């Protein structure tokens, strides 16, 4: 047993013994008795609820394929960043040569 | 001298070179190569038996995916859904259902070799749909998307079912049709469907408790999972209990609609949900302090002189009952409705 | 039948171009967006409530 | 016959199960 | 990780085509005396043997 | 936290290539507009 689930008992057990004397039916001891806005409060805590449970994911630890996801990202960042720094270098340098044998 | 082999021939540089560029993000490579080269089967395989789809699915990388998606003869596509469903790429997913295969929500839900990932097989298990999918892995987005365009779990009938479609189900198999079962029913039992799916989130989740209950006990195999099902079920109550903040909130939580309830004998609420939180055994959710404050109330009920007295108190009055029991006797007899009865 | 429908509506294609700018860090979009568009919303709201 | 292509279908879900195991394994500082 | 029955019976059983089929309708149980006989008591304890 | 680095990348990969696309345009007009001068 957990220690959480040793209180839990015992308050289950006390709250059985509280509903059996929640009813009207007995009424006295053992000798003498021979004798909308709805709705709206739901969508606001399933809300709630929602953004607690992307909290609480996010609380999670970190494994490693999330951080293989971030490398994936830097090598195709660094793809297209060569790739672009090199055709604005050559696709600039053909017209200006072709301007520069104009002279 | 014996090897796995998944593809049991050799690649083109052509093919090498694509399926490099696909996997590791080198996106003017896959531009050029789908703009300007003929001669190349998009779908070509590596060495393990998964396409360029799946390697652009399987390493987040959306450029490459949707530049994939215009071709019109693509394979995997649903298994790049389901792939990309599990890991939990919303861009991706939100990309592939622009699909024109998933246009009117058409395979999202409830053979034809769709969702395979090679020559002989599917990735995960035969019904396990989208949503299926989606709600087991706690994807809320992708679960309200799907439920957005649709796609609903469909309940598993009785265990003693006799149907046209029960009976040729267990008659073909009677391994995959339990594995179904509990596959819909870790499906439904999700807090991410159980709190998107239905209008009223407590009463389907202390039903679904009941049911797995039940089930655990009549089904004496894959017992310690129906177990676990209902254990969630259960903690869904009491976490949706336990982020209550005002007197209505706990009132709605505890007690159902109070307006188109009975409100009870006096000015107590109604008890009739936590009468049967009892009868299913959902006890964190009475021994919650919200719930506990409620029941001293109820339980104490105009004597708030006595609550707060010590026990050497409450023997006293044990034993003034103990002594003067015809006097209270009669005076409940002959004359309620006083200041002591 | 039911969902949870938290804003009950459909978005136009220059709201949800907006949101997609603002959630994944796309700054000239958006710069662009709220210098040289006047029948925006900056209000506009998402499928949550956001 | 149909036992080594269901071995081969078993061995190829059991290498992609391996991988997603070590993919939820902890990040270290290497 | 095993979905089907001829899954189940491919790993608990060997290649049944080519196995004696046993006395009754029965499966051929050489694998599971040799799993008892080696004492790998989770592949006898798991629920699909 | 591993969200919020993922973040930065996008948001500077957005920068980086508007950034880029942006200095070739407008080198480009220019360009081509002294380049109709001959």
């Amino acid at each position: 047993e957990i220690e959480d689930d040793a209180d839990v008992e015992w308050k289950f057990a006390r709250a059985k013994l509280w509903f059996s004397y929640f009813e009207e039916g007995r009424t006295l001891p053992v000798p003498f008795n021979l004798v909308r806005q709805y709705q709206k409060i739901m969508k606001r805590l399933i809300k709630r609820y929602t953004t607690q449970a992307q909290i609480d994911k996010e609380s999670d630890e970190v494994n490693e394929g999330e951080l293989k996801e971030i490398k994936q990202d830097i090598s195709s960042l660094r793809y297209e960043l060569l790739e672009e720094k090199s055709q604005n270098t050559e696709d600039l340098a053909e017209l200006i040569r072709e301007l520069g044998e104009k002279l | 001298a014996y090897m796995f082999s998944d593809r049991s021939t050799s690649l083109s540089i052509e093919e090498e070179r694509f399926l490099d560029a696909a996997e590791y993000g080198n996106i003017p490579v896959v531009r050029k190569m789908l703009e300007e080269c003929h001669s190349l089967n998009v779908n070509c395989v590596d060495y393990m038996g998964q396409n360029a789809l799946q390697l652009a699915v399987a390493n987040e990388h959306l450029e490459i995916t949707e530049l994939l998606l215009k071709k019109e003869n693509l394979s995997r596509v649903g298994d790049a859904l389901l792939l990309a469903i599990s890991k939990g790429y919303v861009r991706i997913v939100e990309a592939i259902l622009s699909h024109p295969a998933f246009a009117e929500g058409k395979r999202l839900a409830t053979q034809d070799d769709f969702y395979a990932y090679d020559e002989d097989g599917t990735r995960f298990s035969h019904d396990v749909t989208p949503i299926i999918l989606a709600a087991h892995c706690q994807e809320y987005e992708i679960v309200h998307t799907l439920l957005r365009k649709g796609a609903r779990i469909e309940r598993p009938h009785d265990y003693f079912c006799k149907c046209n479609d029960c009976n040729q189900k267990q008659k073909h198999d009677s391994f995959s049709h339990s594995r179904s079962r509990i596959n819909a029913y870790k499906g439904l039992a999700s807090p991410a469907y159980l709190s998107l799916s239905s209008e009223d989130p407590v009463m389907t989740a202390l039903e679904l408790s009941n049911e797995l209950a039940v089930l655990a006990n009549i089904e004496k195999e894959f017992k310690n999972d129906y177990k676990k099902l209902s254990m969630q079920c259960k903690d869904f109550v009491v976490g949706l209990l336990d982020l209550c903040r005002n007197t209505e909130e706990v009132e709605a939580i505890l007690n159902g609609d109070v307006e188109t309830l009975q409100s009870g004998d006096h000015g107590r609420p109604n008890l009739s949900r936590l009468k049967l939180a009892i009868k299913y055994e959902v006890k964190k959710f009475v021994a919650h302090p919200n719930c506990q404050q409620q029941l001293l109330s109820i339980w104490y009920e105009n004597l708030s002189g006595l609550r707060q007295q010590t026990m050497a108190v409450k023997f006293l009055v044990v034993l003034a009952v103990a002594i003067g029991l015809p006097f209270l006797a009669l005076i409940y007899w002959f004359a309620p409705c006083s200041k002591m009865g």
